[PDB]
């Protein structure tokens, strides 16, 4: 039952740059390993197999080597579309076994995300209930957080943060910040804040309003 | 020259008189088909079923002939190969 | 051109248990060999099992022989997994491709893969609100707009703007849950000078409830 190990487990590079992605299995399997790459929520897609070999349609800067317990995945002159998980897979006996995978990101300059606060929709207190939004577009890197401040006092409970994967055009992120309270909560208070603290800046990035 | 068949599956051995076999395997079967692939330097016969290897048939100078099965993935030798001894354990080889 | 063809989605109780169908078409499905997998958010991909179509003949991987097992149908071209007595560790995505021998030996074709949801939680449409921004107008070179699909638990929604037609500067969120129910975001940036006077609508579909909505940004003031 072969165990496969990929390193590193994740990385961050530069358009142009050559990376190399690396496979070790428990047991020497000779030759009989494939690369597959997924990108984010689309289907496994085959690269090589046999260890060295292409898979028709893949562009020539992608080869593999190696053969007994170590294989290398090489990208040359890595493209903004190369943005993916990458996954070794050992055939040399069953069951089949895949390793944990590999996840690539582009490495860019940082970027101060663009905020935009909403006040509840008309149609939302029209059945008790409020939710705040608060939009966080287009920053780098991925960290940050975000607080929430009624009235100058800060809120826990009730949040709810989503994010998108890397965005393959800019290598930008996005995120969105929802706070969910009840009618009469909302209207027991009337300023509502969404700061953010990003590495962009010591001072946190503030957005709020009030009723009028 | 001889030939053996079972079913749609058809074994031809024949000597070329001058000290050299060469082993042909043909199945007229559209599926779960066999096909063979002859490797002349250590006279061993490669049967596969559908594209996957399944059994390797030896056919030494020796007179004798050995087969040993592949694991279930398709992918290497197992257990110790063994003798063939009458045609009626050689027609079970090429089902 | 070789083909797999798999449903979306599916929801299923716990305990019950479900059937998974792949057809396939653009090779000879007898003389194949079919193989399933999966794949749970986020931890990676499991080998299921392989079957040859023309016998039946199968190969399991050992912690799932007495969860799945695989069939099939010479006569649609179909291949079959049945998930027995389901619980929450089944919710996941499970794949069937084909696996070529010969000198590849390897999955060179797989199918979009069928969502799998094990909760006794029901079925939920859910409410759309728009997403105008705060009072005032009079601001830069752009504005950026909103909608909000919150309180579903049949799992997926397809949202976009002006039917398709806007898509350019869209940043449409993953959903979460919580208490059983999916949130979900959408947000659009377009120039200062096309809102509010060229409309702006987000289509919400959910197929699982039979719903569609249309919701136009009206402005707030």
């Amino acid at each position: 039952d072969i165990q496969m190990n990929q390193s590193p487990s994740s990385l961050s590079a530069s358009l142009g740059d050559t990376i190399t992605i690396t496979c070790h299995a428990s047991q020497n399997i000779n030759v009989w390993l494939n690369w597959f790459q997924q990108k984010p929520g689309s289907i496994p897609k085959l690269l090589i197999y046999m260890a060295s070999n292409l898979h028709t349609g893949v562009p020539s800067r992608f080869s593999g080597s190696g053969s007994g317990t170590g294989f290398t995945l090489t990208i040359s002159s890595l493209q903004p579309e190369d943005i993916a998980t990458y996954y070794c897979q050992q055939g040399q006996s069953f069951p089949l076994t895949f390793g944990g995978g590999t996840k690539l990101e582009i490495k860019r300059a940082d970027a101060a995300p663009t905020v935009s606060i909403f006040p509840p929709s008309s149609e939302q207190l029209t059945s008790g209930g409020a939710s705040v939004v608060c939009f966080l577009n287009n920053f780098y890197p991925k960290d940050i957080n975000v607080k929430w401040k009624i009235d100058g006092s800060e809120r826990q409970n009730g949040v709810l943060n989503s994010w998108t994967d890397q965005d393959s055009k800019d290598s930008t992120y996005s995120m969105s910040s929802t706070l969910t309270l009840t009618k009469d909560e909302y209207e027991r208070h009337n300023s509502y804040t969404c700061e953010a603290t990003h590495k962009t800046s010591t001072s946190p990035i503030v957005k709020s309003f009030n009723r009028n | 020259t001889v030939e053996i068949k079972e079913g749609t599956v058809t074994l031809k051995r024949e000597i070329e008189k001058d000290g050299k076999v060469k082993v042909f395997l043909n199945d007229t079967a559209g599926s779960n088909k066999k096909t063979g692939k002859w490797e002349d330097s250590t006279s061993t016969l490669t049967i596969s079923a559908d594209s996957k290897k399944t059994k390797d048939l030896v056919f030494l100078t020796d007179g004798t002939i050995t087969v040993q099965q592949y694991n279930t993935a398709g992918t290497s030798l197992e257990g110790s190969a063994s003798e063939i001894k009458n045609l009626s354990e050689l027609k079970n080889a090429l089902k | 051109q070789v083909q797999l063809q798999q449903p979306g989605s599916v929801l299923v109780r716990p305990g019950a248990s479900v059937k998974l169908s792949c057809k396939a078409s653009g090779f000879t499905f007898t003389s194949s060999w079919m193989h399933w997998a999966k794949q749970r958010p986020g931890q990676g991909l499991e080998w299921i099992g392989e079957i040859h179509p023309n016998s039946g003949n199968t190969h399991y991987n050992e912690k799932f022989k007495g969860k799945a097992t695989l069939t099939v149908d010479t006569s649609s071209s179909t291949a079959y997994v049945d998930l027995s007595s389901l619980t929450s560790e089944d919710s996941a995505v499970y794949y069937c491709a084909r696996m070529r021998y010969g000198d590849y030996y390897a999955m060179d074709n797989w199918g979009q893969g069928t969502s799998v949801t094990v909760s006794s939680a029901k079925t939920t449409a859910p409410p759309v609100y728009p997403l105008a921004p705060v009072c005032g107008d009079t601001t830069g070179s752009s504005v950026t707009l909103g909608c909000l699909v919150k309180g579903y638990f049949p799992e997926s929604v397809t949202l976009l703007w002006n039917s398709g037609s806007l898509s350019s500067g869209v940043h449409t969120f993953p959903a979460v849950l919580q208490s059983d129910l999916y949130t979900l975001s959408s947000s659009v940036t377009v120039t200062s000078s096309t809102w509010p006077s060229q409309s702006i609508t987000c289509n919400v579909a959910h197929p699982a409830s039979s719903t569609k909505v249309d919701k136009k940004i009206e402005p707030r003031g």
